[PDB]
This record gives C-alpha cells, structure tokens and sequence, in this order.
RNA sequence: AUGAUGUCAUACUUAUCCUGUCCCUUUU
C-alpha cells in the first residue's frame, strides 16, 4: 500500500447502488433502459 | 465548514505573519550589525511595426465561401 | 567626417547627418512610412474582402 | 509631457462620514507634501474632500495610483477639480501691500 | 430534441424533487480540500470589478470583438440577432456608458432571461448548443474575459490543466510525445519495470456539478458579488420551440462565463484524482511555476507513482507508472476486490485499430491484470458523486516488458512511440511522417513515434463531405466547391502527417474528391459524362474556374494541353511537353507543405534566433530591421508576425484563445474548422501559396487554361483584367467550350437551332 | 427597453385572451413596441393572471428566509417553489429583509485551550 | 509659474463652501514637514509590499434617481451633489433640481428636448 | 531643471536595479536614515534647496561633487558567459578638489570595480560621514 | 502672421499628403535645383555653430550663413544654409518645419531663387 | 360634476430637415 493518500473519497464499492445491475424493464417508453440508452449514446 | 475553514485560514495566516515578522526582524538585525566593519569605516524600427491590420479572429465563422486561403493576388 | 552612433531615421535618401544630431525631426518622415505601410496593408485587406465571394 | 487639463486640486469622492483627516494625510500624504485640504462639513457635501498639493506631479502620480484606489468598503472617486467656475466670492483685493513690499524689499 | 429536453426536464424535477444532491459529508470534504490546495498554492482571491480600471475598457473591446466576429460574420439576420448587432455598435460607440452598464448589471442583477437552445448535428454524436439574450450576452462575456484576465495574472488555474495558449493540438502532441520519451529511464524494463497510459472522460461534467458547491468554490475564487452573478446567470431556463424545462439540476453549457466555470471544476476534480501531495510535487512549489509537464528535480519524478498527468477540457491523460512490487500488491488488491474465476478480465477490454496485429495492447496476463487494476484504482478513488469514468469508454494501454508498443491516443489523432530499446514492431511508415523524438540529456534516438489518423475524425470528415454532396442542386457550383475546399484545409492541417501516413485515410479522401467532382459533373449535364476533362474541374478560381483543392493524384487528360494561336501567319498549335511521365494534378500539401514536426523543430530554431538577434542589437544598439525579421517572420513557436502586428499593443491582455474557441464552438452552431488555431492570438500557420503557383504550372498556366476555355472568343486582347441559377450557367459559358463536345458526352447528336 | 406601460399592457391582455398563450408570433405583430421573447416574458411576470401581486404575509417571509440559506444563489428555481413565481419579487423581498434586519498550530491552540 | 506657493486666504480662494482644513494629531503634520526632506531620504530606504492568501461591504454610487442618464467618470466632480439620495429636508433645492441640466449634456434626445423647455420656462 | 542647468547625464544604457543593495550612511555610526537607490531612476544630493528634493548636512561638499548612479554595462560574469550584470557606475564628474575612495584619490573616465560596502566620501576635501 | 508662415507650410504639407499626392507632385517641382533653404524665427541666443549642428542631422551642409545685423555679433533671426543634395532640403522642409527649439520655434522653408542678404521676415 | 396645477406615455401638424464644414480666427 501508501500509494492511495491522497483520495478524498475512502472506498466506494459501489457502480449503481441497489445491485449489480437492475435486470427490470418498465410500463413507460421514456423511463426505460434503451430511450437511455439512445439519450446517453447517440446525444452527447 | 465554510465558518470552520475561514476561522482555521485566519490562524494559519496569522501565525505565518508572526513567523514572518520573526524572520525579518532577526534577518535586519543581523544585516545591520555586521561583524565586520558595520559603521567603522531595443529602438526597434519603425517599418517593422503595423505592418498589417488585425484585432479579427481570421477564420471569420466557418462558412466556406469566403475564399479564405490564397490571401495575395494572382498577377 | 562620420556620423555619430545615433539612430538616424529613414527618408528614402541615406544622408551623412552630423554634427550632433540627436533626433531633431518634426515627425514626418516616420508618419509617412507608417501611413505607407497602413495603405500597403490596408489594400491586402480589401482584396481580401472582396475576394469574399470571389 | 502632461495635459493641461490637470492642475495641483483633486475633487476625491466616495467617502465615508466617520472617515478621520488622519487617514487622509497619511494615504495622500504619499505623493507629496499636502498644500492643504478641506473637507464638506455641510448636508449635500458630506462625503466629499479637496486636496491640493505642494505640485501638480504629485497630484499626477497620486491620480495614477490612486485610481480607483480603496478605503473600506469603498472605491474613491478620483478626479482633477476644475477652475473658476465659482470664485468671486473673494475678490481681487490685497494686492497694494504685498506689491510695496516687494517694491521697498528689494527694491525693484 | 424534444426527446432529450424532456429528459433533461424529467431529471430536473426528480433532482428538485428528491433533494438528493452530491453526499454532504464528501461535499464538505471537498470543499475543504479545494480551501487548502488554494491556500497552499497561495492565489489571492479575484477582484471585483476596478471602476477606473486600465484593464477595463481594454478588455471590453477585446470581448466585443470576439462577440461581433462570431454573431456577425456575412449578411445574416434575424432581429434578435439584429438587436444583437445593434447593441454591440452601441458599445462600440459610447463604451464607457456600456462598462456602466456591465457593472451595474453585474453587481446588481442576479436573475436572468430565457436562454434559447435547439441543437445542432455532427450526426456522429450531437452535441447540444445554447442561446442566450443580447445584452444579457455583452455583459456577462465582458465577465468571461475579465475572470480569464486576472486568472492568468493570477497563475490559478495549474499548469496541469494544460490546454492553453502554447497551441491548439499540435503542440500538446509533441509536447507529451517528447515528454513521455524524456522521462528518466521509463521506456526500459529489464529489472521488471511496467508503465500504463490511461485515457477517460470524466463523463458528467456537464450535468452533474451542482450550484451550492459551485457557488461556494466560486466564492473560493472570486468576491461576492461575481460569484452570486455567475451562480444566478447559470441557472436561468431552457424553451425550444413549444415546451419549457426549468433549470437549475447542473451547469448550462453555452454560457460564456463557462471557460472559467468548467476549468475551475477542472482544477478541483483533478486534485482529487491525483492527491493533494503528488498534486503539489507534480504541479510546483508556489515560488517557481513549473513547465510544460517538466517536474523540477529527479526525486519528485522518482517519488510518487503516478509520472505525469495533463488534460484537455473532456479527457485526462495520466502515464501511471508502476514499479514491481507495487504493481504485485495492486493486482493483489484488485484480484481480491474483484475476484476473476476463468480469467475473465480478458472478456472485454478495448483496444486500438492501429495494424492490430503487432502493435495493439499485447494482451497477457499480469498485463491486463495490472490495467483492470489501474482502472479499478482510479474509478474507486474518484468522487462518486460527480465525476466517474467507464471501463467500456476508456482506453487503457500498457507498455511493460510484453506488449512492447504503447499507444496514447490525445486530442489529436492518436498516438504509437515505441522505443528502439525494447525491440518494436514494424510500423512501416507508409509516409515519411514517422513521429521521432529525441532523448533530452543524451541528444540521442531514444525511440520513435508513428501517429496515425484517427476514426472519430475521419468519420467526421466523412460525414461533412456527405453533408456537402447530399446538398446538391439548391446551391450553386461555386459553394459546392468552397465547401469542399474549406473541409480539405481543414482536414489536412490539423490532423496534418497523421493525414499523410494512415493509409485508409489517404483513400477516403481520394474517392471523396472524386465524388465531389462527379456530383459537379452530374449537376453540369445529367447524363454522366464519360471523361469530364479535368480542366475545368481542379482549376483555380480567379481565372474564373472552381478551384478545388485536389489531395489526391488524377493524371491531365494528355491531350487537353494544347495552346492555339494565329499571329501572322496562321494556326501555330503550341503543346505542351508532358511526355516525361504523365503530369499529375497538384499533391495535397503532404510533400508540398511542411510537416508540423519540423515546424516545430524550425519553430524553437527560429523564436531562438530571433532572441539572440534581439540581443545582438541591443548590444550594437541598433533598431531591428525588416531584413532580419524577414529572415524568420515564419512561424517558430505561435508567429514573428504575432510580434509584428496591431495587437502587440492591444491585445496582448486576453488569455484564453483556445478555451474561447472551443466553448465558442459549442455556443455557435456553424461547426467551423475553429479548434486547429485562432488566427489573431496564433496567426496565420495554413499558408496555401506555391500552391496555386503550381496549380497554374501544371494547368499550363493561363495560355492553356484560356485554350481550354472561350477567352479566345471575345477576341480581347490579352491576359489582363479578365475577372471581376446565376452563375452556374456563367461557369456554364465560361467553360462552355470544353464543357460541350462529343469526347465529352459520347452519343452526341444535335444542331441546337438557327 | 420596455416600459411596460397600462396602455400596452391592456392590449397585451387583450392578446392573450383572444389570440392564445403558446403563440408568442401572433402576439407581437399587434403591438408595435416590443419583440416576442419580451411579450412572452412580460406576459409571465407581470400579466399573468395566476400572479399574487400583493398579500405579503409572515408565513411566505419565514418560507423565503428558510429557503435563501439552503440555496444561495438559484432565486428563480425557488420563485415556483415559494408561490410568488414573478422571478423579482421574491428579490426584492429578500432585500427588503436584509435592509429591513439591517438598520496544525490551530488545532494544536484548541486542544491545549481544554487542557488549560 | 503654477507651483508657486500658496497662502491660506489664497487657499480659502479656491475651494467652495463647506470645507474645514482641522488636521489630526501634532505628529503628523511633522511628518508632513519632513515629508519633502523625506521624499528623497524615506524613498532611499526599506520598502516593500505584499499580500496574503485568505477569504474574504462594497459601496459605491452611480447616478441616484428614477433614471438619471449616465455620468462620465470626470463630470462627478460637477455632479457629485445629486448622487446622494438625501431628499425633501430653499435654495439648496434649486441647485439640486437643476441638475436637469444633466439630462441637457447627457442624455436621449427627447430628454435633451423636455429639458430643455423645462429650464427655459424656469 | 527646475531652476538651474542639469549636467551629469546617465547614458542610454542604464537599467532599475534588482540586487540587494541598500544606503547605510553612519555619520556617527549609528544608521539614522535609509534610502533606496534602486527605486529611484534620478538621484541628486547638494547644499541648494531649491535644486534638491532634501536637504544635506555637509558645509565642505559642493552641488556637484559625487553622483553615484546603477547602470547594466558590459563585463562578464564569473562562469565566463557575457551578459547584463547591475553594478554601479564610479566616475569623477570634475570636482574643484577631487575625491577619495578607501583613503585613495580615483580618476574619472576609468571603470572601477565598484562593489558594496565601500569607504567613499561624498565630499570634495574631506567628509565626517560614511555610506555602506 | 509673424508665426502664421510655419502653420501654412503645415496645411499645405498636410493637404497634400491628404490630397493623394505622389512623390512628383509633392512640394518639390517648384523647389527643386536648389539646396538653399530659408530658415527665419530663430532665437536671439542661438549661434552660427549651434545651428550648423542642429540641421546636420539629414546632412552635412555646404555653405552656411546667418543674418547679419546690430554690429556687436551679427544677430537678426534669420539663417541661410545650402546642404548637399535637394532631398536632404526636401527632408528638412518636411521634417524641421515649425519645430521648437529653445523657447520660441523657428520656420523652414525653401527659397530656390539666389543668395540675398536681407529676403526674410522679421 | 366641469376646471386646477402635476410626473408620464400616445397621436397630430409644420410640403421641417440629412453631405454641413472652417472660402476666411491666423491673436504673441
């Protein structure tokens, strides 16, 4: 170790922090995994 | 934080003040009492200069037809 | 004689100035090489502004 | 090398009403030694000041520096006070006895 | 558009309606970590506005320039756009009573109007540009110049957030180029060395950094009454055409006050990438600056693992570098955080196009191990609420005693040195553009550098060129051919040896311009013509052609060179002499321009030499004549013409040109050929010349050029003053007689009438 | 510009009422004196007719001072919030509040100032 | 020529009504004395200034009234009594309200041209 | 001048001093005053009132006997590579009675290795007071 | 109109490079094959020698002479000198015109007609 | 229920008017 000292944030060990991943479609067309998906990819 | 920061910024400052003026006063005093006889004894020229105009960007916006490239004449 | 180790300043003509000429001028020899060099300048830039669309 | 505009009075604004004539004489004591300087004592002209100096490049490296120079809070208003304007509430007079003097002094 | 602005707006109301903002307990910790990096630094903090400033009314002109330039540049409206213009020449007629306005506009009104956003389509990725009210505009970009001015004579902003005012890309190329190869003893690894190139976006620096903490590090920064302008003038509101999304979740983008706000969130982000203490080693002891990337004394370049670490305003550029046993316990570390039952790390990791078979990322295992781990590290010391990094967006190469190339891919196009001590690969340099670099103590070939085109751009390019040619037949012939003249300059400037020596890039263009030219020739005719002979096409402008500029080889039609004139006697045909091989065209610069490796070469040669001479007559007390600054006047570092001209006095107080530019990309929508430089503060670097010279020399100059045309036909009398759905059919006419003939168009029959 | 004066302000009603509320064009080529950005804006601020223009009470005192705390800057994201949604008034009554109530070696010191 | 010195009634020659010259204490006005001898001993000896890293009210005064068209930063001097706000309590007031001649000098045309009537029939 | 002729001209090779010099004048070897040499670019010291900024206490020193000015002129360093060095200028300006150095008379037209800490005398016979 | 000469040599030195004048058409045809200029308004103190180093600057002059007058040290206020060549007479005429030199400023002009004794303005 | 003074927009009239300059101040 004493490499990490200057971190200001100690250990996160979390990516999306409810589970690994959500592994659940929705009802709605725009709260949904592929509109996100296309909103985060394609637009920037 | 910000009321727990300024305060702590105030004493770090206040105390590198008070290492300063007992730095300096100990530097004058040393530089004034010498142990050894203290008080015994570019016309740059003118053509050069706005040669040209400017104070533009160059590449005024990005349409391309302003024929931007080839700036001199042809004969 | 020489001239000095002065600056002695342009008019299209390199005159043997001595006898201590330290800058006595009226400012016109300079006026005009700048207002040459603003007019040689300045053609450029309408060329270059009406070669806009051409 | 100076515009004529300029002259040895400054019209200096932005002042406080507690503000002390010491810190006055010491800040614009800097440029030169002070002619003198009168400050409003009177409701509209409270806040403002006039100084004048010993020389006018005094007052010229004053204004240079004291641009927009700070006290307080506040930024001073620094500019070069004009002339005429309203005068002749003195007047001309008093000139005979200084002038014998100078005529029986030296004589000339 | 409506899509994505009801996103935003749907974020919006969840990040107002959950108040769940950034993790107060690391806010704090943050807040206080930018406290003490300040102050240890020591910045005093940014005055407020100086009413009788000499900075003032300088610096309002030069931010009126820059707002006229890019809102006016030719015969366009609107009338908000016209307000626009009308208050600018307001400014610029009675400028004292405008930087009252700014003032008390500045100190006084902490609201905002409703700023106009509609976004425009690098159809790649698009990238959304925001409009703001007039005055609203003026004020706060005479704001955005003032916080730049006494930023950089305040020295704030760290020499690591290094994408300033050296160039634009291709110094920061070389730059980091030369600086990884002159590391001490890095490029070896016999004792079991390692080093590792990483390169991420922070990836929510635009939608994540929240108003408070800004509002308070800006205080941190600047007096009250410009952080409360800056805060407030960030959170106004966004209407496109029907619907209206409040604001206030993060940062608007266009604003010009952005400059300082994104690199300040730049400057607090990265010490807490790094650490406060390799923060303060590798930045500089508050007494002497540091350089480029150069670290003052060898210890500090021995101490801490991570070398050196640079960005531009998106990506971040760290050369981690790793001794053995710390590179043991980091796998351990990582293995035991993130167990791999079938080797799995392999599964997906990014890699390179560069020939992939020799010099890609020689996946093995501690290699990969250490990479996963590098990335683990790194994501996991980042703050969590703000600013994360994804290991399917980075690109992670490791140079260590197996994968033997390493390739770092910067804003320019990316980057392969492989040094000549580890024994490379091939790297067949299909140009003479083959990126050297020299060792600095020893003088010596430490290793070489190949640097390839990169496919972002390339497919950007491809892209405009498609947007050129898709945009046939509502235009005129002329603007056709300006585009894609525009488009080539650009796209063989600024990604410029990379454009000579990628292969694949090399014929994109070549069958570009070929299309480019059938989609001329198929608008002059309509039935496909079996040889357009090339006259008519490539030649250049003001001889009254189309003047296209040719990167890529086309023989002369061989026998279209004939010049033909009747003097005393009769027909005296006089031909040209092109049996040596076959004349070509013209080369896009390539070996005809110089490459910006020995520009920048010449460049520190020539900006040294004119110091020296600079010193040579003040000592013999002499002015500097025009023959010895003609003697350089090239370019060196920036130009000698930067030292020259007009803004040697006015415009040496703006900081920022690149900065400035790159936010004015994304606040203006014309997607210029605007990142490569700025051609005040730069100068002139894209110098065409010879070129036309040489087009001219191969099209058998005039005498062949009026052959192949009608010039004859007005029987005028000779090469003189000739130039001065319109001008399609004066093209038409003007080379109407090698435009029509049966060689031409192959079937001809016709006798048109009378 | 815009002065916003009760002759142009009438007509302005005049024009929401009859014209509509999401056709800002229609609204400013009956008016002669102001664009649509500016027709729109002031048909938000002040001829809104969801608009409280008066009854300045305690409660909405007490729910603006505990709310300019909590953001410092961001007035027009609590101008909705608080209910006055006029984007100047909730300013001006945040001055009105302020004039109105107007009228190592560290920590070191602290753990010896509990141990003296 | 202009420097030649001054007197004390010539000085009360220059300045308006409403000043006072009362100095403060009786070693500063020494200080001022030997100022002159001092502007070139104290200018020949130590001196410096610096500043300090540390955070941080802001007074100032444009013009003072419903609109009040813009000041240049020189003609303060002329109309520094209209920046106060002081107001409503003979011919005090008259100066003050003929600061409309401000709305002469600077100002929209029609602002020249209603003022102007304005003082005419004044 | 103000009111009489100014002789004694630096010439255009003059620069503002960087080095750390100060005048310790001990006329009873107490250092009462200081003055700065490197802040002013003009210095004149003499018995006028009228010429001078401030006044000296010296009876047997004329107007112009001594004019000590910094000036960057052309010598070499001890590493042997040429450059602009800040040392001051000793040169005679024609005194009726001439001046002393260390107990030595010093000709003008001549450069002296003028360094600090020296024994001068800014008088033209003899003087009771010393600057260092 | 005893210092009204220098302003017109000024107006029509400026309204001729204002006008688009060339080099042939620019003052000097009517002043040409002849090197003798005349200077008038010099100062009282002024000496022969003093003069002769003050107008060297754009050459060496050939036959230099002043006025003159009042049997105690020839001094009237004029001053005759012939250079070298016409363009340093030219340079001269379009540079030491209405200059100032010690107190009052004096006149250059040309005269290109012959040697008189007494052909200046008082 | 006119009228009064008053800060402040809005229409209307004058067939109002857009190349005016030092061709004159030449003062010691």
């Amino acid at each position: 170790r004493r490499w990490d000292d200057d971190v200001v944030f100690k250990n996160c060990a979390k990516g999306v922090d409810d589970q690994k991943k959500d592994k659940r479609f929705v009802n709605d067309t725009l709260r949904s995994e592929f509109h996100k998906k296309f909103m985060e990819k394609y637009i920037k | 934080a910000d009321r727990k920061a300024r305060e702590a910024v105030e004493m770090r400052a206040q105390v590198e003040r008070k290492m300063a003026q007992k730095e300096k006063e100990k530097h004058e005093e040393k530089l004034r009492e010498m142990a050894q006889k203290a008080r015994e004894r570019v016309q740059y020229d003118q053509r050069l200069f706005n040669q040209s105009k400017g104070m533009d960007s160059g590449f005024a916006g990005g349409e391309d037809e302003i024929y931007n490239v080839y700036d001199q004449a042809w004969r | 004689p020489r001239y000095s180790g002065p600056a002695p300043p342009p008019n299209r003509f390199w005159p043997g100035y001595r006898w201590d000429g330290v800058d006595r001028s009226n400012g016109f020899e300079q006026k005009r090489f700048a207002r040459l060099a603003s007019k040689k300048a300045v053609e450029e830039l309408a060329y270059k502004w009406s070669v806009e669309d051409m | 090398r100076l515009p004529p505009e300029v002259n040895r009075i400054l019209y200096i604004r932005n002042l406080p009403y507690k503000i002390t004539a010491e810190e006055m004489y010491d800040i614009f004591g800097k440029y030169g030694p002070i002619r003198q300087i009168r400050v409003g004592n009177t409701p509209e002209t409270r806040g403002t000041a006039y100084v004048v100096y010993e020389d006018i490049f005094d007052a010229k490296n004053a204004c240079d520096h004291l641009s927009g120079f700070n006290v307080c809070n506040r930024y001073l208003v620094v500019l070069y006070y004009n002339a005429n304007r309203a005068f002749q509430k003195m007047d001309t007079k008093k000139k005979e006895e200084q002038l014998k003097l100078l005529k029986e002094k030296y004589g000339i | 558009t409506r899509l994505y602005l009801k996103a935003e707006q749907e974020r919006q109301h969840n990040y107002l309606k959950d108040g769940p903002y950034i993790t107060a307990e690391e806010a704090v910790a943050v807040y206080t970590t930018t406290v003490h990096w300040l102050e240890s630094r020591r910045f005093s903090p940014i005055p407020f506005p100086p009413l009788s400033y000499k900075h003032d009314t300088k610096l309002l002109i030069l931010a009126l320039e820059r707002l006229k330039e890019a809102y006016s540049v030719k015969s366009r409206l609107n009338q908000s756009q016209r307000e626009e213009l009308g208050l600018i020449e307001q400014a610029y007629d009675n400028p004292h009573e405008a930087l009252s306005r700014i003032k008390r506009h500045l100190l006084t009104q902490r609201a905002f109007k409703e700023v106009g956003i509609e976004f425009m389509d690098l159809y790649s990725h698009l990238v959304p540009v925001y409009d703001v009210e007039p005055l609203e505009k003026i004020t706060d970009a005479y704001l955005d110049q003032y916080l730049w001015y006494e930023a950089d004579k305040r020295r704030l902003f760290p020499p690591w957030i290094k994408p300033a005012d050296t160039e634009p890309p291709p110094l920061l190329v070389y730059k980091w180029c030369q600086g990884i190869n002159n590391l001490q003893d890095v490029w070896e690894t016999s004792e079991g060395e390692c080093n590792v190139m990483l390169e991420s976006r922070f990836e929510k620096m635009y939608e994540k950094i929240d108003l408070t903490l800004l509002n308070r590090l800006l205080r941190l920064i600047v007096d009250h009454n410009i952080a409360d302008y800056m805060t407030a003038k960030n959170n106004v509101v966004i209407n496109y055409k029907d619907m209206n999304h409040t604001n206030s979740y993060g940062i608007i983008r266009g604003l010009q006050f952005a400059s300082f706000i994104v690199q300040y969130y730049g400057l607090v982000m990265d010490l807490l990438v790094l650490g406060l203490h390799r923060a303060s080693e590798m930045a500089g002891p508050p007494q002497m600056p540091n350089d480029f990337l150069s670290f003052q004394d060898i210890a500090t370049e021995a101490a801490h693992p991570i070398r050196l670490f640079c960005r531009y305003i998106d990506r971040i550029h760290i050369f981690f570098r790793f001794t053995a046993d710390e590179a043991r316990d980091l796998i351990q570390r990582y293995l035991t955080e993130h167990p791999d039952p079938n080797n799995e790390n392999i599964v997906g990791y990014n890699n390179k196009k560069c020939w992939p078979r020799d010099a890609r990322m020689r996946l093995m295992k501690h290699d990969v191990n250490l990479g996963r781990a590098v990335f683990w590290d790194i994501k996991n010391r980042l703050p969590r609420s703000v600013t994360t990094v994804q290991w399917e967006n980075s690109f992670v190469s490791v140079y260590s005693k197996d994968n033997p190339n390493l390739l770092f891919n910067m804003c320019g196009f990316e980057c392969r040195i492989l040094p000549k001590c580890r024994t490379s690969y091939e790297e067949f340099t299909h140009k003479d553009g083959v990126w050297n670099l020299q060792n600095e103590v020893t003088k010596e070939r430490t290793a070489q550098c190949f640097l390839r085109v990169d496919d972002e751009s390339m497919q950007r390019f491809h892209n405009r060129v498609r947007q050129i040619l898709m945009a046939s037949g509502s235009t005129t012939f002329t603007k056709i051919v300006n585009k894609w003249n525009t488009a080539l300059i650009g796209l063989m400037t600024y990604f410029r040896e990379a454009v000579v020596n990628t292969q694949e890039l090399l014929d994109l263009l070549v069958k570009c311009e070929n299309k480019i030219q059938t989609r001329i020739k198929i608008g002059l005719n309509s039935k496909m013509p079996s040889r357009f002979p090339p006259v008519v096409f490539y030649t250049p402008k003001e001889l009254g052609g189309l003047g296209m500029l040719s990167m890529g080889h086309v023989l002369i039609p061989q026998s279209d060179l004939r010049w033909s004139k009747q003097t005393d006697v009769g027909i005296t045909h006089f031909r040209s002499g092109m049996s040596h091989e076959e004349d070509q065209l013209i080369p896009n610069l390539y070996r005809y321009i110089q490459p910006w490796e020995s520009e920048f070469i010449d460049s520190q040669r020539v900006w040294a030499e004119y110091a020296l001479k600079r010193q040579e007559a003040i000592a013999q007390n002499r002015r500097l004549t025009l023959e010895d600054l003609e003697d350089s006047w090239d370019r060196g570092i920036p130009r000698i013409n930067t030292l020259f001209q007009k803004d040697r006095h006015t415009l040496a107080y703006d900081k920022g040109w690149r900065v400035r530019t790159d936010f004015k990309q994304y606040q203006v929508l014309k997607q210029n050929p605007f990142w490569w430089t700025h051609q005040r503060h730069d100068g002139k670097l894209w110098n065409l010349n010879n070129y036309r010279t040489d087009m001219i020399q191969a099209l058998g100059g005039v005498e062949g050029i009026l052959e192949h045309t009608l010039f004859k036909g007005t029987y005028f009398p000779t090469w003189e003053g000739l130039f001065w759905q319109i001008p399609n059919r004066r093209f038409t006419l003007w080379w109407s007689p090698t435009i029509n003939r049966a060689n031409v168009y192959v079937g001809f029959q016709v006798q048109l009438d009378l | 510009g815009g002065v916003w004066r009760n002759t142009e302000d009438e007509i302005l009603k005049a024009a929401v009422m009859k014209y509509g509320k999401n056709q800002w064009s229609r609204i400013a080529s009956l008016l002669h004196r102001k664009s649509a950005k500016q027709c729109k804006a002031r048909w938000y601020e002040w001829l809104d007719p969801s608009i409280k223009k008066t009854e300045w009470s305690r409660e909405e005192e007490e729910k603006l001072l505990h709310l300019a705390k909590l953001m410092p800057t961001q007035w027009r994201t609590i101008a909705p919030i608080i209910g006055r949604t006029a984007a100047q008034c909730l300013e001006h009554y945040e001055f009105l509040l302020d004039k109105a109530a107007q009228r190592d070696e560290l920590e070191m010191l602290s753990e010896a100032r509990a141990r003296l | 020529e202009r420097n030649r010195p001054l007197s004390d009634e010539e000085l009360d020659a220059m300045f308006p009504e409403g000043y006072k010259v009362l100095p403060p204490p009786a070693g500063y006005v020494p200080i001022r004395t030997p100022a002159r001898k001092l502007t070139a001993t104290p200018t020949p000896l130590g001196g410096m200034t610096g500043f300090h890293m540390q955070t941080e009210m802001k007074s100032v005064n444009d013009q003072p009234s419903g609109n009040l068209p813009f000041l240049k930063p020189d003609d303060i001097q002329y109309f520094d009594k209209l920046l106060v706000d002081v107001d409503e309590s003979e011919e005090q007031k008259e100066r003050k309200i003929m600061k409309l001649l401000l709305k002469i000098k600077n100002g929209t045309p029609p602002m020249r041209k209603a003022a102007l009537r304005q003082i005419t029939d004044k | 001048f103000r009111g009489v002729v100014i002789k004694y001209s630096e010439p255009p090779e003059a620069r503002i001093p960087k080095k750390r010099w100060r005048l310790y004048p001990f006329k009873n070897d107490e250092v009462l005053p200081v003055m700065y040499i490197h802040r002013q670019s003009a210095y004149l010291l003499g018995r006028h009132r009228r010429i001078a900024d401030i006044p000296i206490d010296h009876p047997s020193c004329s107007k112009q006997h001594a004019v000590f000015q910094y000036r960057l002129v052309e010598y070499t360093r001890a590493d042997g590579t040429v450059g602009r060095r800040v040392k001051p200028y000793i040169i005679d300006l024609g005194s009726g009675n001439g001046t002393f150095l260390n107990n030595k008379r010093i000709e003008p037209q001549r450069y002296y290795e003028l360094k600090e800490k020296d024994v001068l005398k800014f008088g033209f016979s003899s003087r009771e007071y010393v600057l260092l | 109109n005893p210092l009204t000469k220098v302003k017109l040599i000024n107006e029509l030195n400026e309204r001729e490079v204002q006008l688009g004048v060339a080099d042939k058409v620019s003052w000097h045809s009517e002043y040409k094959d002849s090197a003798w200029i005349f200077l008038g308004g010099l100062p009282y103190e002024l000496t022969e020698g003093d003069i002769i180093c003050v107008f060297s600057q754009y050459g060496e002059i050939v036959n230099i002479n002043l006025v003159r007058d009042k049997k105690t040290g020839k001094s009237k206020g004029f001053c005759f000198l012939c250079y070298e060549d016409q363009r340093s007479t030219i340079l001269a005429v379009d540079n030491f015109n209405g200059i100032k030199i010690k107190g009052r400023t004096i006149r250059v002009d040309h005269v290109s007609n012959y040697r008189a004794p007494k052909d200046s303005e008082e």
